[PDB]
């Protein structure tokens, strides 16, 4: 049996005060998101539901499309 | 070209 999943990301803590330059928005009801689809094209929609347990969220799209998107395929539409 | 439904980053 294997114990390690191979590939470690961020395993060190800060020793001195460090400011935040790249902020990351959160998943909430009424959040304009960009749901990336498997066709290579992006999708615009607002958050109708949130699943912070399985890292998922439901969003209502411009063309009345209610599609379930993952927090990894989502890009907050702000800038 | 489309322009009536979703309006994401560019497409």
């Amino acid at each position: 049996s294997r114990l390690s999943r191979s590939g470690a990301s961020s395993l060190w803590d800060p020793a001195s005060p460090a400011p935040t330059s790249g902020p990351r928005p959160r998943l909430w009801e009424g959040q304009d998101v960009l749901a990336r689809w498997t066709d290579g094209l992006l999708y615009l929609g607002t958050i109708k539901k949130v699943d912070s347990a399985r890292e998922v969220c439901l969003v209502q799209f411009e063309d009345d499309s209610q599609f379930l998107v993952l927090w990894k395929d989502i890009s907050p539409a702000a800038l | 070209a489309t322009g009536g439904v979703k309006k994401p980053h560019r497409y």
